DNA sequence: AATAAACTAAAAACTATTATTATG
DNA sequence: TAATAATAGTTTTTAGTTTATTAG
């Protein structure tokens, strides 16, 4: 989906930033937001265009407006522009070259904002404007309120907090908690493109699209491009199956794919090579229903994803899936599907465990109404060790470890942990922009936390040792 | 949405009064025909925008003007037309500055619309009464000039209504006298070719009010018979005289019946146009001769002399008919005999109308006088009145001897020792005349240059170009040196010197400075295009040389058409440029046959050809000797090399020397 | 002339993105202007085919998205010269093919340049077939 | 004295265009 | 005997092919 929220930094200079002075904290807010945006989305554009200025620095050059980093993909440019002014000395030098609080017409700055939002040429789902003031800064406002309402009609959102929820009295009508904006949000990729929906062969006469969009799945380090070691510019990396016995690059008419099986390399053709990958057709070929009791769940270990419908290709996606998930309550089975994302794919036996919508009070689409992919394993990959079940539970031991650990009851917030590599290197990119150290470390909480406080909660496994040797080493 | 909105705004303008923000939030987002529909909506409800010039600030009216669409551009012009009554004059000429470049476009409809804009401005906003700031005066100058160029619309109706607009007593005051005065102040620096024609048109169309001009001049036919309109076959001309015809000669034709064909031939034939203009102007002078105050007369003559300056100053082709008309008009009138001798000299020289200005200056002398004398001497040298020139430099103003001994050298044509005398004493200013006129000083400089151009001393040609001149300018010259007028005179010699030195670099510097400013390039191609052709044919960028040679052929043809042929010396000098033009053109055309280009069969048989077709200097001036020598050497050096041998080339050098001798 | 100096100004303009936009605008204007068969226009377009090198190297020939539209425009003008008003095919074809190979080296108008070269091989066989 | 593999290896995304058959 | 129509096309995140030592 093309379309995002375009945000501009329209910050007032009415010395409502200069009373810590609100300027420094506002600049920290905007820099943290830009740090989030550079590591999250370049599709969203950031405009460092402040008003209330002693200068008329803007496109139409209206009263008390300054442009620093207009609407653009986030980057270190705005980071350094705000970094040179974030400090109190930065604030005073800022007030020197930019200006102090001055008079102007709010219609002027709102017109400039309208020009900025109408000059970008991106299909943009939403538009937002942020603004900071210590208190309500205020004809001068009636035209301003009219223009702000019109911009709101154009999909532009207005954001303002008074840094005195106490004193914005003259701005209550004008207006349409920044600790979250202090980089609480950070490093979340925004892509909305993914594979075409697969065709569920639920039966032999009607097939229904299923929405499998890998758009908000795992995100990691940016693309490492083989830049030149001297000037930091990429290389083309001319690579292919090339020849030394005959020289040059082998042509497709001269390349044959084989399989070294038994005692020989079974030479086949490329056509057979890549057409062998298919057993049938693309889509979710449904065999039937498999009771959830027959899941190994010690082999449901690979990267698993969700199975959602898609009411875009067939009318009956939403209809039949709504009925199916309505009747999933009385079923202990899963939609036994074979999975081919495209043509020439080996279908995988998939059990569709019903994961219906968790519509909360606000109906947040947590676990959206559909199914979750249950792994039906095979016989080639698991690190199996020989089983040993001569050991059962003993009441003393079970009670002792229960009292040791039962206090620590978590809730398993699925996104609670932070990926080490991803956030690590993203904030490291932040530091590279800042030209500084390794900023901070990300980890999948892999350092245990209970072991330092299990005895604080009354651990008994440490207290009760089954052997003079560490009972479980 | 926007499509149906542009569809309904014409269907109902008031409905557009709820979506100004919609279009303004989308106009710098709408760029296809969406932009066109936005223009439609804006135009239909421009009154809906009290202030929308700030849209132009934000929506980039200029970039829309870059787009090519009579639709888009024209409706933008119409929007301005709606809002230029409310437009601020500063914003008005701000918007004018990108507009003026659009004149003369093949659209002729958006072109017509912007010409309506220009006339509207000159009527009520750029009008001569709203001239309170340099803003307004610049706007009015631009508008008057572009409407002057609108008098000549290929649309006869458009230029006709433009003529009506002008001739209107507001634009052009009704009285023939003050109409004439406005015409004298209305000339455009580019219309002197047809300025006289259009002025005659306006003057004669005023006579329409004369309630006898449409009447017959005769009512008493000597031979009276039936007079009915006569017919004529016109198989693939429109009548201007109906031919009320019969057995006997009528004389009861209308004054109009003659004047209208007369006006048409005047506006079509430039030479008869200027003759008629001079005659009518003189008759107007007799009209003021009745009882009019001489104070007004001398004021008119003063402003007319100023107008003549603004003509000669702002002209660069120096239209030989227009120049001659101005010269004679000055001739017949003492208060008009007050011309700058230098100005009339330059006009004659650029128009090849030397003798007309010679007669004018003769009347001026027999009427400063020293400047008049020196200008007459300059033109006498240019033509060759070296006898009267001897008389003048021995009696009138010539008290020196280096000038006179160099005069003997030039009459003996051995310019060598003439330039020796001059470069000997040209930097020193003390003389028997005390300080000789700076005209005589740059005359000595030009004589040294004419020597070192006459001789093959191109190295000393550049040397006397640079240093041997009086130290009134740095040695080398470029566009930053055109401001001194003597340097302008030297420019043909400058190209000659540099081109021959390369044939043996400030030249290319001045060439690019000549493209920098199309006036420079236009003058160079008018007067030195063949030199450019020879240069860039030697510079091996021969496509540019071919470009220059075709432009030079056209310039030669047009100049010879414009420059009077009855001045047989002027026509002969014009046709002396034939040799180099044909050289470059035919060598480029024939160079496709490159087989006989380095071999010796274009050498053994065609080297003696170097020095076979050589004239005598009496019928071929020896500057044209240098011309044709360069031409033939270029021919038979380029055709003998770069795909009998050496002794033959030396023999041809030697024979070229004897022909120089003869 | 007006065409030569205006195109030179457009090339000299080559922000880089805005420079590309104004270059494509001016080139579309000249394309809808260059529909003239006069030999003078043919000669001026010829002599400015030499300045095409600077035109495309201020375009950087880089397939850059800020000058990818200029590539479209120059190829559309080449399509204007695809028909035989470019009577003088000899003096430029070799440097033209070398330059266009450079432009493709350092999208769709690259294929358009290939089509131009194929047309030259159909018309300007002599010097092009050697290289 | 040879078993151990998470160091990436590829494909739809609505962009949008042409191309219709616009005419006897 | 002369407009509107579809390959027209993309900022393709997993084909599931590299990191990982007791076999002698």
């Amino acid at each position: 989906y093309s379309g995002r929220d375009s945000l501009i930094f329209l910050v007032d200079a009415s010395k409502a930033m200069f009373e810590l002075t609100p300027f420094d904290m506002s600049i920290q807010c905007i820099q943290s937001v830009y740090i989030s945006k550079i590591i999250s989305s370049d599709r969203d554009l950031l405009a460092v265009v402040f008003y209330g200025t002693e200068k008329d620095k803007n496109s139409v050059n209206f009263k008390n407006i300054y442009v620093l980093q207009e609407l653009d993909n986030p980057g270190a440019k705005r980071i350094l522009e705000l970094d040179q002014f974030k400090g109190q000395q930065g604030q005073k030098r800022f007030q020197d070259m930019m200006g102090h609080g001055s008079d102007y017409s709010l219609s002027e700055v709102l017109w400039v904002c309208a020009n900025l939002f109408s000059d970008v040429q991106f299909k943009m789902s939403h538009k937002r404007i942020m603004l900071f003031t210590n208190e309500d800064n205020p004809a001068k406002a009636s035209r301003a309120r009219t223009k702000a309402g019109d911009l709101r009609d154009t999909g532009i959102f207005l954001d303002l907090m008074h840094l005195k929820f106490d004193i914005s009295l003259f701005y209550r009508d004008i207006i349409s908690k920044l600790e979250d904006l202090l980089r609480k949000v950070r490093a979340k990729e925004t892509r909305k493109r993914a594979l075409s929906r697969l065709k569920l062969k639920l039966n032999k006469d009607i097939v229904i699209s299923v929405g499998i969009y890998n758009l908000v799945q795992k995100a990691l380090k940016p693309p490492p491009i083989k830049l030149y070691r001297e000037t930091n510019e990429p290389v083309k990396t001319k690579t292919r199956t090339f020849n030394t016995s005959t020289g040059g690059l082998l042509l497709p008419s001269d390349t044959k794919r084989s399989q070294i099986y038994g005692s020989r390399q079974i030479i086949l053709e490329k056509e057979e090579t890549e057409e062998l990958k298919r057993f049938d057709d693309p889509g979710l070929m449904l065999m039937g229903f498999k009771p959830l009791v027959l899941l190994k769940k010690h082999h449901y270990l690979r990267p698993s994803l969700f199975v959602y419908p898609e009411e875009s290709l067939v009318i009956g996606s939403s209809t039949l899936f709504s009925a199916l998930l309505i009747k999933c309550l009385e079923k202990e089975v899963a939609a036994l599907c074979r999975y081919t994302p495209r043509r020439n794919i080996p279908p995988y036996f998939v059990a569709l465990v019903p994961q219906e919508e968790e519509l909360d009070d606000q109906k947040i689409q947590v676990t959206p109404p559909g199914f979750q992919l249950v792994f039906l394993p095979f016989a080639d990959d698991k690190r199996k060790m020989p089983f040993t079940e001569k050991i059962m539970a003993t009441p003393e031991q079970v009670g002792k470890m229960k009292a040791i650990v039962e206090k620590l009851r978590f809730t398993y917030r699925s996104d609670s942990f932070e990926n080490p590599v991803l956030q690590q290197h993203f904030r490291n990119l932040e530091a590279l922009a800042l030209d500084l150290m390794e900023p901070e470390q990300a980890v999948d909480l892999t350092l245990p936390k209970v072991e330092a406080m299990n005895k604080r909660l009354g651990s008994l496994v440490d207290e009760f040792k089954e052997l003079v040797y560490p009972p479980d080493y | 949405f926007i499509v149906c909105l542009n569809k309904v705004t014409k269907s109902f303008p008031p409905l557009a009064d709820r979506f100004m923000n919609a279009v303004f939030f989308l106009l710098p987002k709408f760029h296809g025909v969406l932009k066109t529909l936005c223009l439609e909506v804006v135009l239909c409800r421009v009154e809906g925008m009290t202030e929308l010039y700030f849209q132009l600030k934000s929506k980039d009216f200029v970039q829309v003007m870059r787009h090519r669409d009579d639709e888009r551009q024209k409706v933008c012009l119409d929007i301005i037309y709606k809002m230029m009554p409310k437009l601020k004059p500063v914003e008005l000429r701000e918007l004018l500055n990108p507009v003026v470049e659009f004149v003369s476009h093949p659209s002729t409809t958006c072109r017509e619309q912007m010409y309506n804009i220009l006339m509207w401005i000159h009527d009520n906003y750029r009008d001569p009464e709203s001239e309170t700031d340099n803003d307004s005066q610049e706007i009015f100058k631009l508008a008057k000039d572009v409407l002057i160029q609108g008098l000549i619309d290929e649309n006869p109706g458009l230029q006709l209504i433009i003529r009506n607009f002008w001739s209107h007593e507001t634009r052009l005051p009704s009285n023939t006298l003050d109409r004439l005065l406005a015409l004298n102040s209305l000339y455009s620096p580019k219309i002197e070719v047809h300025f006289l024609s259009l002025a005659t048109n306006f003057l004669l169309e005023m006579t329409s009010m004369s309630p006898d001009y449409p009447n017959p001049m005769f009512e008493h036919p000597l031979s009276e018979c039936e007079f009915q309109e006569y017919t004529i076959d016109s198989d693939w001309v429109v009548l201007y005289r109906s031919y009320r015809h019969g057995d006997l000669p009528d004389i009861q034709i209308k004054h109009s019946s003659l004047i209208t064909p007369l006006q048409a031939v005047a506006q079509r034939d430039p030479i008869i146009a200027k003759q008629l203009f001079s005659s009518l102007f003189s008759g107007i002078l007799k009209e003021m001769d009745k009882f009019k105050t001489l104070s007004e007369k001398n004021n008119i003559t003063q402003k007319l002399l100023q107008d003549f300056n603004r003509f000669l100053n702002t002209t660069f082709s120096f239209f030989p008919p227009f120049v001659s008309c101005i010269q004679d008009i000055s001739c017949q009138h003492a208060a008009l005999l007050s011309l700058d001798p230098a100005a009339v000299s330059a006009g004659c020289l650029a128009s090849l109308q030397q003798p007309v200005g010679i007669r004018l200056l003769e009347e001026a002398l027999l009427r400063p006088d020293v400047l008049r004398w020196v200008e007459l001497a300059k033109l006498y040298r240019s033509i060759g009145e070296y006898d009267v020139l001897r008389g003048i430099f021995t009696s009138e103003i010539g008290t020196k001897q280096i000038t006179q001994s160099a005069l003997l050298a030039e009459a003996r044509s051995d310019y060598s020792e003439a330039a020796k005398q001059y470069d000997e004493a040209l930097n020193k200013q003390d003389w028997v005349d005390g300080e000789p006129t700076e005209a005589e000083k740059d005359f000595w400089e030009l004589a040294s240059l004419d020597c070192y151009n006459h001789l093959a001393e191109w190295k000393s040609l550049e040397y006397c170009s640079t240093a041997s001149i009086d130290s009134e300018n740095p040695p080398d010259l470029n566009k930053i040196w055109s401001e001194p007028f003597y340097q302008e005179t030297y420019l043909p010699y400058m190209i000659r010197s540099k081109l021959k030195l390369l044939l043996q670099q400030s030249l290319l510097t001045f060439i690019d400075k000549a493209m920098h400013g199309e006036l420079q390039k236009a003058i160079l191609e008018l007067h030195y295009s063949q030199e450019l052709s020879l240069l860039y044919l030697l510079q091996d960028d021969v496509d540019r040389a071919k470009y220059y040679i075709q432009n030079g052929i056209q310039s030669f043809m047009q100049n010879y058409s414009s420059i009077d042929v009855l001045l047989h010396q002027s026509r002969l000098t014009k046709l002396q440029s034939v040799q180099a033009l044909t050289e470059i053109q035919e060598f480029i055309s024939f160079i496709s046959k490159q087989g006989n280009l380095s071999s010796q069969v274009p050498l053994k048989r065609l080297l003696n050809t170097w020095t076979n077709r050589y004239p005598d200097a009496k019928m071929d001036p020896m500057n044209i000797w240098d011309d044709i020598i360069t031409n033939r050497c270029f021919f038979l050096s380029k055709i003998e090399e770069k795909l009998d041998i050496s002794s033959l080339i030396r023999s041809c050098k030697f024979s070229m020397k004897m022909k120089m001798i003869d | 002339c007006s065409l030569l100096r205006l195109q030179e100004t457009l090339s000299a303009a080559d922000g880089a993105a805005l420079a590309g936009h104004q270059l494509i605008r001016g080139l579309g204007q000249e394309c809808v202007l260059s529909s003239s068969p006069a030999v003078l226009a043919l000669q001026t377009s010829l002599v400015f085919s030499r300045d095409f090198g600077l035109l495309v190297f201020v375009r950087k020939s880089l397939n850059s998205i800020e000058f990818r539209e200029c590539r479209e425009e120059i190829l559309k003008f080449l399509c204007i010269f695809l028909e035989k008003m470019g009577q003088k095919i000899a003096p430029y074809s070799v440097e033209i093919k070398n330059t266009c190979t450079s432009v493709y080296t350092k999208k769709i108008p690259a294929l358009d340049l290939l089509i131009k070269l194929l047309q030259t091989f159909r018309s300007s066989r002599l010097m092009d077939e050697f290289k």
